[PDB]
RNA sequence: AAAAAAAAAA
DNA sequence: TTTTTTTTTTTTTTTTTTTTTTTTTTTTTTTTCCTTTTTTTTTTTTTTTT
DNA sequence: AAAAAAAAAAAAAAAAAAAAAAAAAAAAAAAAAAAAAAA
């Protein structure tokens, strides 16, 4: 049931649920060992390397938003703004 | 403290970790280090095989 | 929870109590064990005309 | 004596039957009794482990 | 004290009885010193003084709790204390105040 | 005593409220369901905030 | 980690902090911290996970 | 090692 | 000789009583005591007799 | 010196208060069907 991008009808913010699940598993992926996407400047904790690549959304993470009716609706992390 | 015992997360741990909305760590203090388990369950008749 | 929590805090009117009207109201908890039970007998009812 | 003992291995506290006496004193602890209650395999096994 | 040495000098008569009533259906005669199982009253009031379970040990369900308790060896006050309690029957679980 | 006979009716009237709405939640289109998806209400506390 | 005082009232009475290792044997917190946790220091034990 | 009881702490 | 009118017999509800059943805040720390028992049957032993 | 009866040791056995929902029994009015009187 992939919804198109044109009728998506969900919020286009992060809220701090899809936040503290995409920095946990980005930083996961960055202690296993994953290419880190932006440069370094001495950050060795890699939840603050998930920090900083969110800041300029670049993570390849596409979130799954399910609706009540059991249709979903897919979201880049580009396309999601922060806010905090 | 005798016997080595771990705490008690109760009934009210996991409301309040409902009310926190936080599933990562209610899966993790509920299956992960309090007694994880692998079973094999038959497809058709959906009991311990 | 945010209305549980504040169950625990009615009981300090408890003292400083006399009484300036001879109405039978059930108030506190209990009151709020006639209201979350439904409960089809209350211990007061009284109607505002 | 069968259906007594299938029952009591099932259910021990229902009233109007003779309890499963046990060795010690005390009533058998039937698998009602290890899933009903607040120590029970439910509310003190798996919502509080 | 009374209580407990009423119920086992009532099974103390009933053992001895059950005894004198096995020995006596055969026309013979018996021993006093072996009829009397002095085990009974002994037995009786050293588990109803360990325990605290105020009754028969086969029956203790239906007996009060905690009569007999461990006396309290901490301070000189809190044995004085322990020894000065009183208990009220009612059981710690009354919603009436 | 006003402290001790209540602190159990008041525990158990939060364990039944906690019981009754553990799985009420704000979705993905602002309204408010229930385990079910049942419609509570179409927007959170009718605001949305 | 994550800081608990029993009874679990409200959301608040579990919290996340972070540790500092210090000399002696107390889980030793801030003050401000008390209001949320109903912490009264008078020989209270608290959790931490 | 289990079960029960009692005394307590917040 | 048929129609109305009284009687009967179910029929469904009502209402009150009785019975049943299920429930009783969260966590933590120490001891003590018991985790059989008398009864009946079976087997071995000891003494006595021819 | 061999066979039988009674006594003692060893082993298995059974013996609290509150509140809501459901079931039940006496009652009670209502409505349809059957029997009798009269025109
Ligand atoms: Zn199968």
């Amino acid at each position: 049931g992939g919804v198109p991008k044109s009728k998506r009808i969900t919020t286009k913010y992060m809220t701090k649920y899809e936040r503290a699940r995409v920095l946990g598993t980005r930083a996961l992926q960055i202690a296993m060992c994953a290419p880190i996407m932006v440069e370094l400047d001495g950050e060795t904790d890699p939840l603050q390397i998930a920090m900083k690549e969110l800041k300029q959304k670049k993570i390849p993470i596409i979130i799954r938003r399910y609706l009540p009716d059991h249709s979903y609706e897919d979201w880049s992390i580009d396309e999601l703004i922060m806010v905090d | 403290r005798a016997r080595d015992g771990g705490l008690r997360f109760g009934e009210m741990e996991r409301d309040c970790q409902i009310s926190h909305g936080a599933a990562q760590f209610l899966r993790e203090r509920l299956f992960e280090v309090s007694d994880p388990y692998r079973v094999h369950i038959c497809n058709f008749c959906g009991l311990i095989a | 929870q945010s209305l549980g929590e504040p169950a625990t805090q009615m009981t300090l009117n408890t003292f400083h109590f006399a009484g300036v009207s001879s109405k039978n109201v059930t108030l506190g908890v209990p009151r709020l064990k006639e209201i979350i039970n439904i409960s089809k007998k209350p211990k007061a009812p009284s109607l505002t005309v | 004596m069968l259906q007594f003992h299938v029952a009591t291995l099932v259910d021990n506290d229902m009233p109007g039957m003779p309890r499963a006496m046990q060795k010690s004193g005390k009533p058998l602890k039937a698998i009602k009794a290890r899933l009903k209650g607040k120590e029970g395999r439910i509310r003190g096994n798996l919502m509080g482990k | 004290l009374a209580f407990l040495f009423r119920g086992l000098f009532k099974n103390l008569m009933k053992e001895v009885r059950m005894y004198t009533q096995k020995f006596i259906d055969r026309g013979k005669d018996f021993n006093l010193e072996l009829a009397i199982k002095t085990n009974i009253i002994t037995d009786g009031l050293r588990y109803s003084l360990a325990t605290g379970n105020w009754g028969d040990q086969k029956k203790a369900h239906q007996a009060r709790a905690g009569v007999s308790q461990v006396l309290n060896r901490l301070t000189f006050a809190s044995t004085l204390s322990h020894l000065r309690r009183v208990n009220s029957p009612i059981g710690r679980d009354g919603k009436l105040a | 005593i006003d402290t001790a006979v209540k602190t159990a009716e008041t525990g158990y009237i939060q364990r039944r409220l906690i019981k009754a709405m553990e799985s009420v939640m704000v979705n993905y289109d602002g309204t408010v369901r229930n385990s079910v998806g049942q419609l509570i209400q179409l927007r959170y506390g009718e605001d949305g905030l | 980690v994550i800081f608990n005082r029993q009874p679990t009232l409200h959301k608040m009475s579990m919290m996340g902090h972070r540790v500092k290792v210090l000399p002696w044997s107390t889980f030793r917190m801030n003050l401000s911290c008390t209001s949320p946790y109903n912490a009264d220091f008078d020989g209270d034990e608290m959790n931490l996970h």
